[PDB]
RNA sequence: UAAGGUGAUAUGAACCGUUAUAACCGGCGAUUUCCGAAUGGGGAAACCCAGUGUGUUUCGACACACUAUCAUUAACUGAAUCCAUAGGUUAAUGAGGCGAACCGGGGGAACUGAAACAUCUAAGUACCCCGAGGAAAAGAAAUCAACCGAGAUUCCCCCAG
RNA sequence: AGGGUGACAGCCCCGUACACAAAAAUGCACAUGCUGUGAGCUCGAUGAGUAGGGCGGGACACGUGGUAUCCUGUCUGAAUA
RNA sequence: UUUUGUAUAAUGGGUCAGCGACUUAUAUUCUGUAGCAAGGUUAACCGAAUAGGGGAGCCGAAGGGAAACCGAGUCUUAACUGGGCGUUAAGUUGCAGGGUAUAGACCCGAAACCCGGUGAUCUAGCCAUGGGCAGGUUGAAGGUUGGGUAACACUAACUGGAGGACCGAACCGACUAAUGUUGAAAAAUUAGCGGAUGACUUGUGGCUGGGGGUGAAAGGCCAAUCAAACCGGGAGAUAGCU
RNA sequence: GUUUAUUAAAAACACAGCACUGUGCAAACACGAAAGUGGACGUAUACGGUGUGACGCCUGCCCGGUGCCGGAAGGUUAAUUGAUGGGGUUAGCGCAAGCGAAGCUCUUGAUCGAAGCCCCGGUAAACGGCGGCCGUAACUAUAACGGUCCUAAGGUAGCGA
RNA sequence: UGAGCCUUGAUGUGUAGGAUAGGUGGGAGGCUUUGAAGUGUGGACGCCAGUCUGCAUGGAGCCGACCUUGAAAUACCACCCUUUAAUGUUUGAUGUUCUAACGUUGACCCGUAAUCCGGGUUGCGGACAGUGUCUGGUGGGUAGUUUGACUGGGGCGGUCU
RNA sequence: GCUUGACUGCGAGCGUGACGGCGCGAGCAGGUGCGAAAGCAGGUCAUAGUGAUCCGGUGGUUCUGAAUGGAAGGGCCAUCGCUCAACGGAUAAAAGGUACUCCGGGGA
């Protein structure tokens, strides 16, 4: 699936709005990244499918941090 | 960002100060593999005494 | 509770019982083959094919019992890579499936109306999917009011076409 | 009340109104006991990639209109009685 | 019934019997009627439950003006001899009925659109495993020998069995004609006809699903249907039409 | 050979051959939200698309138009950047008429800005086009020939009454 | 290499004139023996007019309304402007190189007698490719539709005020 | 020759249309021009020279101002942009084919 891990961010759904406001449906797709972490509590690389956002939350929360909200709601990593 | 260098890094050199960097740069470099620490305020009054 | 009674088409045959163990009704139990979530492996559903432990005054051949998957926890083990992890085994607990409406959330048209048709309307309706309960959802104010105040949410009537 | 009994039944029959009855299982009330959850007082603390903003959409009666408020796919980003 | 107009040779009816088409709810207007009257009347709900209680609110007696505002007057204008609109006429609530609005809206009927499902047991193409092709001819490459050539080339015999080869059964098709046309058959029968060792044919099982499949290409096939299958649902789609 | 099962078995369709274009392999392309498969367990003597249709003689002329392939200075040009200017608001200054700081907000949009198009050159076994007006040879007809028409160019070979 | 930005120094010939006057300010003394005017060279600017300055010669002064000038001082101190040069900060363009993101349908190792996938090592690429949001061009590949009425039948022609 | 009446607010009453509209109008109120004056002038000899509405642009008017004071916006008045030519205008935006045709009604 493409659900964003950290952040649980979903494709949600919009409207193609042109110059004749004719409506056409579409999707709102994140912009997700395979990207590699090293831990330092556990030292392995933790593979995480994350958005371009939930990048930016391991930047200020921090790596451990985000394991122990995996951890406490159900997700696996 | 405002992370915090430690060891013989090369030029923008700080040996410990507060300079400013790109983060891609600062991940996957300075944070893990090392040399650097982040600046969340916990990490930097830890090791001021270092 | 009882002198009647053995479901009905359906008689017949053979009995039971009349003062408390006939029959009938209710509560508490036992039995419950095979298929079907079907769960020992498989399967052209009601069939085929096994493994482990345990039992034979006939220890050949059968019978009793267990063995699916997943989630969580605990214990024992355990790679590349030394420690570790992945992975593997066992045990306890729990889930799977069905069901008419109501409810919450995720997707979501077209016929038609505009006397055509594209914005719009039809309509977040139908349908599909997930999940829950006897209700669900919502819910104790970063809300309304206007210098006077009211004090969560939901539902009914007005405001008001 | 109603139904049946050879035609239309208060008094023929089953019932109805009324008055009682539970071995065992079970619903709901108070009463008591146990295992757990946790009062109250004072001193704090006040929910950051969040509010808000650009672009692109959706939802509030409200179709971008002078368009608030609410939701966010993308890009950024505060203040602290 | 439709029509300017029908015995019309315009449309419809074999007959009988049964069934079958102007309703319901909520709004608003007019009329009839009833209660009260410058007032009328409650909705939800409470309830000793068609009572009683509840007057939130709606309608009306006052309108002019875009509005502020003014007021039996007011607006337009700088101001009106005026003008425009009003003032000097009783409404309101039940009930019944005639209309309109929104709901299927008097009933019956499309061809079609969309969503959710079901089918490659028929047919089109393919994949894997098997089977079938009686019989009779034409005689390639090659092999050998001989003639011939300076030598090859070339030629004459036998051997050889190549072929989307020929003729012709099974088999697979369906060109002409006839019978048949409420047939024996919702495409067949009889007699001629074409391929018939291959681009063949066939048994069994699997795969490709609808705005798609597949197609040696006809807009053909896809369960006797195909210019978009089948069935269910939106659906009592809509019709200014009969 | 194949096809309009069930009006059209053919002149149609297919066919080997030829030619052009795409494609260097994680290929082009196609099915698929994606994974992945097919293409292919192949590798430019190969694959995909289009076109003609054994073979033999051959396939002339025109690149303006419409596509494609390039080339590239100038011109226009989206997202983004938000320069100046204007307006609202008011601490304050002004007996008021009015003006106006910072902050916030609204509006205008100078500049940066790729492809595409305009522009230039090729491509006809790409799509197409291959003309009019006069004059002129025998009996006629025809025009080897001689002018004009600036649309990019005017039917060659072979044939056909 | 284009640009901002921070200090440090040049740099300014309308015209008279002791002479290639930046603009307003404070401002009749600052500076020089911790060695100055005023000449002589190199580097160097340039409208070759002239000036700046290292070194050296020189060994005690230049300066002030100085009278001129629309505007008076390299007497000095401040905000600095015009032009221009160097170092240094910062933002982009162009180009080279590297690894840590990332890609690997390269090899190898383990879970694992396993063509998936995951972990690990190594090799070649490498901030490209690719993807998400925004945006221009292309786009019957596909989807919803429009395509008028009078009318000696319809269409053409023609008309609608 | 001289001037701007091609003027502002009105208008009893009437013609003409289903309606929307259109056409004539003395006189009055205010302020002008010409003529000495009586008077005349609300465009031209009359009848053609045209387009509703919606959405806006500009100017004026304290009329409204979603707590208040303003402002944006809206209303009034003035005025601009439609060959909406199918001209009482279905959309800001629209061409062909059906001998494969399929439904509904009438016709040789």
């Amino acid at each position: 699936s493409r659900v964003c891990q950290v952040t649980g961010k979903r494709p949600v759904t919009g409207n193609n709005r042109s110059h004749a406001l004719n409506a056409t449906k579409r999707r709102f797709l994140p912009n997700l990244h395979s990207h590699r972490f090293w831990v330092e509590s556990e030292k392995r690389f933790v593979t995480l499918r994350v958005s371009a956002k939930g990048m930016r939350v391991i930047d200020k929360k921090g790596i451990d941090t985000v394991l122990a909200e995996l951890r406490a709601r159900g997700e696996k990593y | 960002m405002q992370v915090i260098l430690l060891d013989k890094v090369a030029n923008l050199g700080s040996l410990g100060d507060q300079v400013n960097v790109k983060a891609g740069y600062a991940r996957n470099f300075l944070v893990p593999q090392g040399k650097a620490v982040p600046a969340t305020k916990k990490n930097i009054e830890f090791f001021e005494a270092r």
